[PDB]
């Protein structure tokens, strides 16, 4: 088997994780107690879901997950919620004191007290794997636990598991939903320290998700529950090739090999279609050609940038549900003739296409309609550097006056680490420009 | 003119 | 005219 | 006897190989349990070429199923004929190749290869007179491309005097899983040039354009493409599987089709083109079959035969027809189009007829052309390779497995040398 | 009719100019006239296109076209291939040629055809200029040379 | 053998062509499935003239169905004999001609014409000795007029030695769909003069006046007009389809009927005139048939034969009759009316008899006259043309397709030259 361990770090990672695991249970027919009543195979049926679940000797399917937060509040909601019986109590790790929106407190101070406990719990899950592939880490760039504890964790995972792939699902901070002023600092510091440890990182801009919920779901003011349900569909579409029998991206190493030509340029732009409100569920079903054309519209992207200002290094189209390869090829040919799609000269103008026949599932009473077919486009494009430049500009404005720096130095972080992290981000922006 | 160049090409030969 | 220019270039080359 | 050992490597190889076995088992009157239920002795006369006889008058394919991941092979075992295969001949890894030729050739496939060779040896030791090997694989992937060429090289080391034949699926951007397919294909073409005697070039571009333009399928699936491949493979292998005027073996075919040792890449074709489940109520005439089999629209390599010359041609007609009408139509095509055949190979067009038609047709024709026009397929892969290679795009996936950039430069040059060699004999 | 004549003369001048750099084949030399497309002229069309395509890309011409034309079938093929190649060029170079339709090839002649051909010839001339520029008054040159 | 390729172009051409095939299939004992169920060997002796033999003793019309819109052709395919036609021989556009000759000839039809010629070539390559072509079309419309004459010119380029025959429906203000019919007709008549060997002038005015005045139909439909046309087409083609004293081909007919290359426009006639579903219980006598076939009321061109002279006449009698009585009555008409025949063409009246009558009659006579009186039809179109052309009325529909006004002036003059040439030989 080819097992994957999911790690959910801080409030954002835990809340996204909780929404993703609800959706995985619904897609595999697992009940909130971990029972699977359609599983007539007391033994090895379609063993593909054993990538993310472990069967216990009581017929209970338990997630290969660890949840970590430095405060108890968000994990206590998981311990008391609908899926409280799904997880083992040892997988739900809580501190007493939080990182207070400070990277340095999350990395050096409070993170150092809890890290060895987290690594012991991860090791207990790794020891239950016959062929551990890697890790999927869920965190926020802006929050102190999501930044500082994740960098410390990613370093220690590279030491203990240096041949195992590490995928990230990172929440990029947005002003409209932002809880801290220092979110740019936390984001630059964590991106610098995780850059050499990640094999592939899926950025999710909260501003992009918020605008999709407003425009496509008609929600005047999206909550984190609305955002996390949409994020859960994208994450589910990315992981669907690892959870079900399929032809493309059947392991974590295939993601790096298909999407990441250069080790530093490991940030694929995700785009998901269709996003339709549950009230519009009885409308005309979108064709394969319409949903594929919606992947090249900036209004449906997971990061706010314009791929028309950059180049494509790689492009993967992951279809789910009622999709035939003939109609996909006809859609791609129509898109290549009508759209400005500039690939880099040294990379083949090739789309990798995955089709999983399992239709998209939606959470009952969620904001999303049941659709017959969906597509997730994963594209490595130089236009994602527009998100780095926006973060770097906010960093530079505050750092030029040393605003808030004393909170990080007060936790024992050196002022030089800000300059080093900013220099590495300037090198990353230049790497993207030289490729573009 | 085109005729001028025709004459020039003769001269060049 | 584009043709005269071409002829001019050719003439220059040959010259 | 005259035995063949079949190998099917990776996802595409196992899917096409499984469809080939389904088609020929039905032509031989063999059920999914390995039992014979035919009505003609001609179905059994040469069955030993592809089947072993087992206890209780059962026929078991001399087939070896190879993959670096279990998913395709479990799908084959659950398939309509999945129980006919010898269970010991399912050799598989767990790590997968991840569409990487270096993983198939140097790493994951190099750990599994000795276990495959032990099954190859066990099947070969049971043959009375082994003719050779046939491989089904794709050149775009990791397992079929990298591990398939490693297996070919190891079989040629252990059995240097035996014929090696391949059904090689060539990648196209129209039917692409990954952007690195040109790298995998160029690295594999270099290994085929040195280590095979016959390579059937099956272009996914040609198969897609046949399904879409000719068969009017608006959204062709891999199942529709594999239908065309399995019909062509049945066609090509007909002279090995049934008695006929040419008691063919693989070596007689190679000696007739290959004038130069490096120029063994064939363009296969089939007539009439049918879609899965569409019954043609009208049988074609012999002139209509002969005209269709030489039409570029019936070729499974996306090259125009009018852009080159035929070195050699084999034509296999199937079904009850006037053999005189076949010769008259074949001579009519040659005499009208003589410029498209090389003059320095006299009588380079060979024709065979078999009375047993394929299922659902009364008559069919299979075409095999060694044409200099096949250089267009290699030029198209070369252009896609160089477009990425000039930027070292995606090379980190291969150098991470221990490949040098010089191995890519050698494979690019050897493929350009093959294109130049085809151009020399065209002129 | 006056405009048609003027454009036809312009076309003739451009073709004459091209002939000074690249000589016309014997068959085409006899056909070349200022009024050769005022009426539909299939024979001149074939030879002019042949000449221009070879100037543009001889290799591509050899690949796409069969020459010389020997029968009706081959002629029909030449027309079809001409339309296809022109479309290809239009796309590749973004020439924005409108209505590259079958009629240009079926009854080549008249104002619409002459305008098209003028544009095409212009394009060919531009490509040649680029080539020559990379590689690198008529009265003064002549006197100096002498 | 002596094969003919049939073409039917546009709405009117396909409707008349479908009725022609229904009538002759029934005379040959061919059912809607292409199977023979006749009782006489004479029905099969010359069947190959219009039919191809197919696998399983099926007869398939050598017919090509052409339109710029699918609507008429779907109606034909759903019709009583719609399944007898080769499916590959349905060649159609989607844009339609919109009753515009310029769309049929220069634009929409020029995009489709090569696809029609490929089907023409495929049918012609299957003939042992192709005599020629027959076209059914209307001169008032866009497709039949403009694309039909483009097809004629292209067939004459590819097959310059083969006979081209047309059944040309001439428009009339009494049975008019659009005011631009005189423009389409004048432009097409110019193309027929140069590119055909035989043109049967079928005037919608004459057909309407026959249905109304003679057959007493108060509201004639296109179905009643097409009944008369299909009976006349069966009559004219009888000497090609059945054995007789004149083993006729198209070239022998043209050589006998056409003294001057431009004067090939014929006035067809039929006797007795019958309406669809009306059984005539009384067979006519030979004198009554001969008198009716020379009556202007039985002519399908609205001209008076007494206003001109006959250059040549062909008379085809059908059914069991005294051949002596036929000759005696034909000589009686000539000797009494000798002034209406030119004296400088000796024996310019030819007569044939076939024993096989058309369905529902015991005896019939078909008339074909090359008469200078046909100039009245061209004068009537010329007057309607000039009445609009002097004001440039409706010309923007043609100049928008790229036509010059000079092409109209040339077509008007060439049609007036044809009228003057007919007047010269009248005097």
């Amino acid at each position: 088997m080819r097992e994957c361990i999911s790690i959910h770090v801080g409030q954002a990672g835990v809340q996204i994780g909780n929404a993703c695991w609800e959706l995985y249970c619904l897609e595999h027919g697992i009940q909130p107690d971990g029972q699977m009543p359609s599983d007539k195979t007391i033994g090895g049926g379609d063993d593909s879901f054993n990538t993310f679940f472990s069967e216990t000797g009581a017929g209970k399917h338990v997630p290969r997950a660890v949840f970590v937060d430095l405060e108890p509040t968000v994990i206590d909601e998981v311990r008391t919620g609908t899926y409280r019986q799904l997880f083992h109590p040892e997988q739900l790790i809580t501190g007493k004191e939080d990182a207070a929106n400070n990277y340095a407190r999350g990395h050096y101070t409070i993170g150092k007290e809890i890290i060895d406990l987290v690594l012991d719990r991860i090791r207990k899950l790794a020891d239950q794997c016959t062929g551990l592939q890697g890790f999927s880490v869920f965190h926020s760039f802006g929050g102190g636990t999501g930044s500082g504890f994740t960098s410390l964790l990613m370093e220690r995972l590279s030491v203990d598991y240096g041949k195992k792939s590490k995928l990230e699902f990172s929440i990029y901070p947005a002003p409209q939903v932002s809880t801290a002023v220092v979110e740019p600092y936390n984001s630059i510091l964590t991106t610098h320290t995780t850059l050499e440890h990640s094999d592939c990182a899926f950025m999710v801009d909260n501003e992009a998700i918020y605008d999709i919920c407003r425009r496509n779901l008609d929600i005047e003011r999206p909550t984190y529950t609305n955002l996390n349900r949409l994020i859960g569909q994208i994450v589910s579409s990315i992981t669907a090739s690892l959870r079900f029998d399929g032809a493309l991206n059947v392991d974590l190493t295939e993601f790096q090999t298909n999407l990441v030509p250069y080790p530093r340029a490991h940030f694929p732009l995700a785009t998901y279609a269709p996003v339709i409100s549950a009230e519009k569920a009885y409308h005309e079903q979108l064709s394969v050609a319409e949903i594929t054309n919606a992947c090249f519209e900036p209004a449906n992207q997971m990061v706010k940038c314009d791929p028309r200002h950059g180049k494509y290094m790689a492009c993967c189209l992951l279809y789910r549900g009622d999709v035939v390869p003939k109609d996909v090829n006809a859609a791609i040919a129509t898109i290549k003739t009508k759209r400005t799609i500039q690939f880099v000269d040294w990379c083949p103008t090739g789309f990798k296409v995955g089709i999983n026949y399992e239709p998209p599932t939606v959470v009952p009473g969620g904001d999303l309609a049941k659709v017959q077919r969906a597509v997730c486009m994963l594209s490595n494009t130089t236009a994602i550097a527009e998100a780095w430049a926006r973060l770097d500009h906010k960093f530079d404005l505050m750092y030029a006056k040393r605003a808030f720096v004393h909170w990080y130095v007060g936790e024992g972080m050196e002022e030089g680490e800000f300059s080093e992290a900013r220099e590495d981000m300037a090198a990353l922006e230049k790497d993207y420009e030289e490729v573009g | 003119s085109v005729a001028d160049y025709a004459e020039l090409f003769k001269t060049l030969e | 005219d584009d043709i005269q220019y071409l002829l001019h270039l050719e003439a220059m080359r040959r010259f | 006897m005259r035995e063949i050992v079949h190998i099917q490597a990776g996802q595409c190889g196992n899917q096409i190989g499984a469809k080939f076995w389904e088609v020929i088992s039905d032509e031989h009157g063999i059920d999914p349990t390995g039992s014979y239920h035919g009505d003609s002795d001609l179905q059994l006369e040469r069955i030993n070429v592809y089947y072993n006889e087992a206890a209780g008058n059962k026929y078991v394919p001399r087939a070896i199923l190879v993959d670096l991941e279990p998913g395709t092979m479990d799908s084959v075992r659950s398939g309509p004929f999945g129980q006919i295969f010898r269970p010991d001949n399912f050799v598989f890894g767990q790590s997968g190749a991840g569409n990487n030729w270096a993983k198939g050739h140097y790493t994951e496939g190099a750990e599994l290869v000795d276990s495959v060779l032990d099954v190859v040896r066990k099947e070969s030791e049971s043959c009375d007179c082994l003719q050779g090997f046939q491989l089904t694989h794709s050149l775009g992937g990791g397992t079929g491309s990298g591990m398939g060429t490693l297996l070919i090289s190891k079989i040629r080391e252990e059995y240097p005097d035996r014929i090696m034949n391949t059904f090689s699926v060539v990648p196209s951007p129209k039917v692409s899983d990954t952007v690195v397919e040109p790298y995998n294909a160029t690295l594999s073409v270099h290994q085929l040039v040195e280590n095979t005697d016959e390579t059937y070039c099956i272009d996914n571009e040609a198969l897609y354009d046949i399904c879409f333009r000719t068969l009017k399928l608006t959204t062709p699936t891999y199942g529709d493409l594999n239908h065309l491949v399995s019909a062509t493979m049945s066609g090509v292998t007909t002279c090995l599987r049934f008695p006929g005027q040419l008691n063919a073996d693989l070596r007689k075919l190679a000696v007739n089709m290959v004038p130069f040792p490096r120029l063994h890449f064939f363009m296969p074709g089939f007539a009439p083109l049918t879609s899965r489940g569409s019954q043609q109520y009208r049988a074609l005439t012999v002139p209509e079959l002969t005209q269709q089999m030489f039409d570029a629209k019936n070729m499974m390599a996306a090259c125009d035969p009018r852009h080159g010359r035929y070195l050699t041609v084999a034509a296999v007609f199937r079904g009850r027809m006037s053999m005189k009408e076949v010769d008259e139509q074949m001579l009519n095509v040659q005499n009208k189009n003589s410029s498209y055949f090389v003059e320095w190979i006299p009588n380079n067009v060979k024709t065979a007829v078999c009375d047993i038609p394929p299922r659902g047709l009364k008559m069919s024709a299979t075409f095999i052309g060694n044409s200099t026009a096949i250089q267009e397929l290699f030029k198209r892969i070369s252009e896609q390779f160089t477009a990425m290679f000039r930027r070292k795009a995606f090379l980190h996936w291969y150098t991470g497995e221990g490949m040098d950039e010089m191995e890519f430069t050698e494979a690019e040059s050897n493929m350009n040398d093959l294109v130049s060699e085809y151009q020399q004999y065209q002129d | 009719k006056a405009e048609e004549k003027e454009q036809s003369e312009k076309l003739h001048r451009k073709l004459q100019g091209l002939a000074l750099v690249h000589p016309l084949p014997d068959e085409l030399r006899k056909l070349i006239a200022w009024d050769m497309f005022l009426k539909p002229n299939q024979v001149a069309f074939v030879h002019v296109m042949h000449y221009l395509f070879r100037l543009l890309d001889p290799a591509e011409f050899k690949r796409r076209f069969f020459w010389p034309i020997t029968d009706k079938k081959s002629e029909a093929n030449f027309r079809s291939s001409t339309v296809e190649y022109l479309k290809h060029l239009n796309e590749k170079h973004q020439l924005h040629w409108a209505n590259i339709k079958s009629y240009l090839v079926v009854m080549p002649g008249g104002m619409r055809f002459i305008n098209f051909l003028l544009e095409f010839v212009g394009f060919v001339i531009q490509e040649l200029i680029k080539q020559r520029e990379k590689s690198l008054s008529a009265k003064v040159m002549a006197r100096q040379n002498a």
